[PDB]
């Protein structure tokens, strides 16, 4: 049982780490995406709305 | 565990047997000594036929 | 699927594993556009959302099922809900030397354990 | 004018350049460039690949959720999403970009999940180690018991 | 008799954990060499170019 | 070429007897090319891994039935064979002249490995027998227990 | 060496029916022109160079025959291979030193050694369609697939024996004299020692 | 040149009159070919009929060795693969459905059915005696009616105070233990026999759909007369 403990703790700790680590990684991943949008250049647009 | 024992030293051996001939057909399979069978020559430019 | 089985996330994953390699199957097939989502499209991804979410919940019921009577105590929001409600609308069942002394200890202590 | 299904026009301009008018160079040259500023629409890549990819690289979370005993399946779980992501980039390596002056989106994206999946298999299997320790085989370790179930609780 | 059972099975248990242990040092051992034993010698000749 | 080494390369002159000889098929020259294929490419990368896996579906009768783990060995094996069935299919002609030599190993390889998972299910079947479901006779305990462990060499 | 090859390619160019006693060809430089050259994403062009060449067959000795050659040393950019065959593979090598650490009690390690080897068969699909299909010699890429295919297969050989040694038990097997000596007495002594005997 | 997948039946040519100044006439030339289809026996056909007879031996395999799932689905799994294969190979149109592609879902959809019925019966062989009370219909048909056609035949002083009373509850305790493993071995019985109803259905539909599809495909002939009266 207090084998058990331990890993049930273990398991507790590493979840909230493996949930950071996901998190942040795959945010900052697609924010890469969210900061490329095309420039604002100084031309009209290809087709008139 | 007897039953699984036997199994093993029956089927292994048929399987490895088995792959051994399958692939030794192919191992061994080589073109003829000669392009035509029936003709000895070998049609290559160290046997020339002079004229 | 019994949780006693062993067997719930090994189906639950493989179901999600062959419509995974279908989904190779639906890129082969259809065309691929993005002027809009295909009815093709909406039900693939239903499918998808449905076998995740269908892993979560079993994840979260194998977790109920083995939690462990000393660690967990069972809130009574849970008995009031599960055990006492519900199953009112379903159908199933509710839940003098020395020596001599010792020996008399031992024989309690083993009713005891049992206990 | 119809719309290209997965791209849009979104800028361009046009202009006239004249260039190798050296006295070395001699005879001045010149030509017209356009610059066709065009945008992807990703629909097609959000809803077939990385809204699955996500969800089913996200399921390696609920490893930690399953019991550490022999019927778990708490390796189950983490190493069949590896397999899955396999597939995945079997699907992915149809559709990305055959260059390597830079590493697409699609395919950091893809292998950063899939460190993280083998990463969590690598957890999973200590913390299979570490619970199904009997006397028979194993002593118990006072000082990582202490770490664990004394300093934890405190530290959180 | 049970216990005495108990105790060769339990041997027979150590050995295997034991074998494991080997085993997964010799298993990251091969991997490591094995990567650098295939790509390092290109990587190394390149690195001098 | 990277695949084809070239074994005999004939030139002929050949002329049907029976064409007439106003007829555009009554000569030609032909030049023959007898080429080798160079199968290291397809020995690294399809051959030994497929053989390899397949052999391992022996391994399933050196493990314990309390492992739990025979049957999904064997049919991962099965699978694994599918995999690389889908492989090969790409990249020869659906012609009946002939089952390929990797065509018919697989196809072995395959009835094998069914064999093996059907005897791993019957294996399993047996293992889990009590009284409460099935009587052990005393000619089944004769057969399986003293005879043929002790003409396996068993432990 | 690839994906980390350096191919030399040539141009051989010259005037089909005239010989060099009619036409004679120059090269109008030692290198090629590549003031107009377009960036490749795969390959860099780290030398070029033009050579002229005169061969003369004994059969005939008065019309020479020119050409200019023109090569080009590249070297492949490996980004892309890295990205997309190196780091799987070393992942699954990774993962088959794995199985060793988990209890067999678990009843996972089959499950473990198996799902690799799919992985690694599935992800053979991505190799075959990424390598070049050749047999002049094996690709560094090519070894390393198969040194991590044979390898997850040894484990799984050897996950298999252990599991077998760890369902023994005295209704089954009698513990020879040799192995308790070399697993329980001596290699324990030469290790952590955590473990109880 | 001979084709190594085709082989010409007939090879007639007709002259087309218009039908009764802008008309023109037609020389046609038929070629009526027959497919050879050694390759996808090889590789779809054969593979599909020993998935089907691992889903059949799914119902030998007993519960307590908790790999049903495993098999069932990964024939499932592996089904996907040659449907994967198929993908490239099958004609795109919609006017029908080809044979191939007909036995293929009836494969899969008998493998998906092995899977539900293997799910049941998990569920009546895991069935939690004291939370469940069996019904008696379920005993007269799965218990007593049922075995005999499938041919399975079920086998068969404070201190001394203390001591006493301890000695009592171990015995209650055990005798409950008794009566909840006897209900849960009726349990198990139940779902052996619909285990093994399951096998001999499996087996029965198997075979018929397998024969029919077969036959079908067997006697589709090439026509002997290249213009057959309609
Ligand atoms: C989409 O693509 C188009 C086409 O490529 C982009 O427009 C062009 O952008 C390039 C820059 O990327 C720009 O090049 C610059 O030209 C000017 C003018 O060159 C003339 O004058 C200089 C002297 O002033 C002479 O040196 C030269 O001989 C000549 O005829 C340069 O001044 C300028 O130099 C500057 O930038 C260099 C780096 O790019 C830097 O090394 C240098 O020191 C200096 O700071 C550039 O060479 C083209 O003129 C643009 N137009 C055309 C018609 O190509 C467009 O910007 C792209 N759009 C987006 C959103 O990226
Ligand atoms: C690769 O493929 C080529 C074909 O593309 C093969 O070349 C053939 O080789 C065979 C065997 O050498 C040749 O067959 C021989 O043809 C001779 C000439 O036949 C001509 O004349 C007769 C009339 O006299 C015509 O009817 C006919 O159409 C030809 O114009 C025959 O005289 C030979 O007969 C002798 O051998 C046979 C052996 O069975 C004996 O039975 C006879 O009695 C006699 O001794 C023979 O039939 C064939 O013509 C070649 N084809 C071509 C196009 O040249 C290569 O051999 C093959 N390479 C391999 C497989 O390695
Ligand atoms: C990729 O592949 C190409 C083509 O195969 C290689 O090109 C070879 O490059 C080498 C080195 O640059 C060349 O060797 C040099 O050739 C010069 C010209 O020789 C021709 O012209 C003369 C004059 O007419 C003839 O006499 C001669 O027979 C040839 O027809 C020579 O002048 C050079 O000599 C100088 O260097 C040598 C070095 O050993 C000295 O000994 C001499 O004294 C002198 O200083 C030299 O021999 C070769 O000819 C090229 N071959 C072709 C076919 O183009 C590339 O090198 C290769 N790229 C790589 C892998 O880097
Ligand atoms: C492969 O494909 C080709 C082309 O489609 C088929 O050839 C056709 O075959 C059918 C029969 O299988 C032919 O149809 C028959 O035509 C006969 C003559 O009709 C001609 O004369 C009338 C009157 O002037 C014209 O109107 C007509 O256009 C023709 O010029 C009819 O006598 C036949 O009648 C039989 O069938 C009808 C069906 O409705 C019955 O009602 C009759 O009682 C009788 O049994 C019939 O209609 C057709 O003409 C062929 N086409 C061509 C271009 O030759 C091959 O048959 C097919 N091969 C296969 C599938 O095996
Ligand atoms: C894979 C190759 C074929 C199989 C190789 C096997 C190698 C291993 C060797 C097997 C022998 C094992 C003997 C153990 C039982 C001893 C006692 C005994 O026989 O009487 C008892 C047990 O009866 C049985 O269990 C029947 C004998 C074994 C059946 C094995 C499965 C069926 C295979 C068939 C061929 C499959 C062909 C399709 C697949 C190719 C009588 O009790 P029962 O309740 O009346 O028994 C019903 C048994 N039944 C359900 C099977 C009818
Ligand atoms: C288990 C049960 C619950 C399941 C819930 C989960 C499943 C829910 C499923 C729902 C699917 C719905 C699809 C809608 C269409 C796509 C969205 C979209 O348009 O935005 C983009 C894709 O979206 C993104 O921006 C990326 C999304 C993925 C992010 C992954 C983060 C992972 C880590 C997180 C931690 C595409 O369009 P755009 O580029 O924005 O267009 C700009 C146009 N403009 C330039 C003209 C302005
Ligand atoms: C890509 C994005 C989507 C990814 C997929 C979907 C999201 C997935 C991710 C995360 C969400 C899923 C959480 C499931 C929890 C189920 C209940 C449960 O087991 O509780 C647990 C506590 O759990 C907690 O303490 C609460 C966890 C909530 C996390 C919310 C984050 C969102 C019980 O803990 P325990 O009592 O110790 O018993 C378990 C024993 N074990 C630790 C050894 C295992
Ligand atoms: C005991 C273990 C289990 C056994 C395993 C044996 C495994 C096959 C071994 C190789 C056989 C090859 C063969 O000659 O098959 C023939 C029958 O081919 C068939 O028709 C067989 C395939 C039937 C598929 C299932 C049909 C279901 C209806 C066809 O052969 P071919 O295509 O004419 O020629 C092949 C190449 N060769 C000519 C060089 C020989
Ligand atoms: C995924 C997690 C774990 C790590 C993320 C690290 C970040 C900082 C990395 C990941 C991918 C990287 C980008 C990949 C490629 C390019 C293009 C190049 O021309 C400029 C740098 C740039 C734009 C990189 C910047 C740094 C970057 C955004
Ligand atoms: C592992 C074995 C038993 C499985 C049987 C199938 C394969 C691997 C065997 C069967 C017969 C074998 C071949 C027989 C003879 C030769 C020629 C020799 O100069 C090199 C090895 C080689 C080429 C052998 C190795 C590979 C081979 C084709
Ligand atoms: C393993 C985990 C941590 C990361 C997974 C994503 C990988 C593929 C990412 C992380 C950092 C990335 C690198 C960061 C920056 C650069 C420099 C740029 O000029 C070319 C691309 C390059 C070289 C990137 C290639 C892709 C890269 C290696
Ligand atoms: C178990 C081990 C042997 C791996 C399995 C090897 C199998 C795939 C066999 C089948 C046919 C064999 C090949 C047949 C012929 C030759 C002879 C010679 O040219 C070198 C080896 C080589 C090229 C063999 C290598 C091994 C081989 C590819
Ligand atoms: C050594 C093992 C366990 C791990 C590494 C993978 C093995 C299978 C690889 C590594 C190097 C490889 C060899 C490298 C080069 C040659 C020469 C040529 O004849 C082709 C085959 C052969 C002989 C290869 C056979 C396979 C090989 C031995």
């Amino acid at each position: 049982s207090d084998w058990v403990r331990m890993g049930n703790a273990l398991d507790n700790i590493c979840f909230w780490a493996a949930l950071v680590l996901f998190s942040v990684g795959s945010s900052l991943i697609f924010l890469g995406a969210y900061f490329n949008r095309v420039p604002d250049l100084p031309y009209a647009p290809c087709i008139q709305p | 565990r007897t039953v699984d024992r036997l199994c093993l030293f029956v089927v292994t051996p048929v399987m490895v047997v088995g792959t051994a001939w399958i692939f030794l057909q192919g191992v061994y399979n080589q073109p003829p000594p000669q392009p035509f069978p029936g003709d000895p020559y070998s049609y290559n430019v160290q046997d020339k036929r002079f004229i | 699927l019994p949780t006693d089985s062993g067997e719930k996330m090994t189906l639950s994953i493989s179901v999600l594993l062959s419509l995974t390699v279908f989904l190779l199957v639906i890129v082969e097939l259809i065309p691929s556009t993005s002027s809009a989502v295909p009815l093709i499209g909406k039900y693939m991804l239903f499918t998808m959302v449905f076998v995740i979410a269908s892993i979560i919940i079993t994840v979260i019921v194998i977790n109920t099922h083995h939690r462990s009577p000393s660690t967990h105590v069972m809130p009574n929001w849970v008995r009031k809900v599960f055990i006492d409600t519900i199953p009112n609308i379903m159908f199933f069942s509710t839940m003098k030397h020395p020596e001599v002394k010792s020996a008399i200890e031992g024989i309690k202590y083993i009713a005891e354990t049992m206990k | 004018y119809t719309e290209n299904g997965e791209w849009a026009i979104d800028f361009c301009p046009g202009v006239i350049r004249r260039h190798h008018g050296g006295a070395t160079d001699g005879p001045g040259e010149t030509d017209v460039i356009y610059s066709l500023i065009i945008r992807r629409k990703p629909l097609f890549y959000v809803i077939n690949i990385i809204v699955p990819c996500v969800l089913i690289s996200g399921l390696v979370l609920l490893a930690y959720f399953l019991p550490a005993q022999a019927g778990g399946q708490k390796c189950t779980v983490s190493i069949n999403v590896l397999l899955a992501q396999t597939v995945f980039l079997f699907l992915i390596a149809q559709k990305i970009p055959e260059t390597s002056l830079s590493v697409p989106l699609l395919g950091r994206f893809l292998i950063f999940v899939m460190v993280v999946a083998t990463l969590i298999v690598m957890n999973c299997v200590i913390v299979l180690n570490v619970s199904q320790r009997t006397p028979t085989t194993h002593a118990m370790s006072p000082r990582l018991r202490h770490v664990l179930l004394e300093l934890l609780p405190r530290l959180l | 008799s049970d216990q005495e059972s108990n105790n060769a099975a339990a041997e027979w248990k150590y050995v295997a954990m034991v074998m494991d242990h080997i085993l997964l040092g010799v298993f990251m051992l091969v991997c490591i060499i094995g990567t650098l034993a295939v790509f390092a010698g290109r990587l190394i000749e390149l690195n001098q170019q | 070429n990277g695949e084809w080494e070239i074994v005999h390369r004939p030139a002929r002159v050949n002329v049907d007897p029976r064409a007439p000889l106003d007829s555009p098929s009554r000569q030609d020259i032909t030049f023959y090319l007898i080429i080798r294929r160079k199968p290291l490419f397809y020995i690294i990368n399809i051959l030994v891994p497929c053989v390899l896996i397949s052999f391992m579906v022996n391994l399933v009768f050196y493990l314990p039935a309390d492992s739990g783990e025979k049957t999904s060995v064997a049919i991962s094996v099965l699978l694994a064979q599918s995999v690389f069935l889908l492989l090969i299919s790409k990249r020869l002609p659906a012609t009946s002249m002939a089952i390929p030599l990797i065509g018919k190993f697989l196809l072995f390889g395959m009835v094998l490995v069914t064999m093996v998972v059907v005897i791993c299910v019957i294996v399993l079947n047996i293992h889990f027998r009590t009284p409460s479901t099935h009587v052990l006779s005393e000619g089944v305990k004769k057969l399986f227990l003293e005879t043929l462990p002790e003409l396996l060499h068993m432990s | 060496h690839f994906p980390f090859d350096e191919q030399n390619c040539s141009m051989k160019l010259g005037t089909w029916t005239y010989d060099g006693s009619v036409v004679a060809i120059n090269p109008e430089s030692d290198q090629p022109d590549l003031s107009n050259f377009m960036e490749s994403g795969e390959w860099v062009i780290k030398e070029s160079r033009g050579w002229k060449h005169s061969v003369t067959y004994s059969c005939c000795p008065d019309t020479p025959y020119l050409d200019i050659t023109y090569h080009f040393v590249m070297q492949r950019l490996p980004l892309y291979f890295i990205v997309n065959v190196i780091i799987p593979c070393l992942l699954f090598s990774f993962l088959t030193g794995l199985v060793f650490y988990l209890p067999t009690d678990s009843g996972e390690k089959m499950t473990l050694s198996i799902s690799v080897l799919l992985s690694l068969t599935v992800f053979l699909l991505v190799i075959v369609e990424l390598i070049p299909s050749t047999s002049s010699a094996v690709p560094l890429i090519g070894k390393y697939m198969l040194f991590t295919m044979v390898f997850v297969i040894a484990s799984i050989i050897i996950t298999v024996i252990v599991i077998n040694t760890h369902h023994r038990s005295p209704s089954t097997h009698v513990m020879p004299n040799w192995v308790r000596k070399v697993f329980i007495d001596t290699i324990p002594n030469i290790m952590f020692f955590s473990t109880m005997k | 040149i001979e084709n190594g997948q085709w082989e010409i039946i007939h090879k007639p040519s007709r002259l087309i009159q218009p039908p009764g100044e802008g008309q023109r006439q037609e020389v046609i030339f038929y070629l009526i070919i027959r497919r050879k289809p050694l390759f996808y026996l090889v590789n779809v056909i054969a593979p599909c009929i020993l998935i089907t007879l691992l889903a059949i031996f799914v119902f030998y395999l007993p519960p307590d060795a908790g790999e049903k799932m495993g098999l069932s689905i990964f024939a499932l799994l592996t089904l996907t693969v040659f449907l994967l294969l198929l993908a490239d190979k099958v004609p795109e149109t919609s006017l029908s459905v080809p044979i191939i592609i007909k036995y293929l879902m009836f494969t899969m959809v008998l493998v998906t059915f092995s899977v539900i019925l293997s799910v049941v019966v998990l569920n009546l062989h895991h069935r939690s005696p004291h939370t469940h009370q069996m019904p008696l219909w379920v005993r007269q048909i799965f218990i007593h009616k049922l075995p005999l056609y499938l041919r399975l035949k079920r086998p068969k002083l404070p201190e001394l105070r203390e001591v006493v009373s301890s000695i009592s509850y171990i015995a209650r305790q055990l005798q409950e233990q008794e009566d909840h493993d006897a209900l849960k071995e009726d349990w198990q019985f139940v779902a052996m026999v619909v285990d093994r109803l399951f096998l001999w259905t499996f087996i029965i539909f198997t075979s018929v759909g397998t024969l029919v599809i077969f036959l079908d495909a067997t006697y589709h002939l090439p026509p002997p007369d290249p213009f057959p009266s309609r």
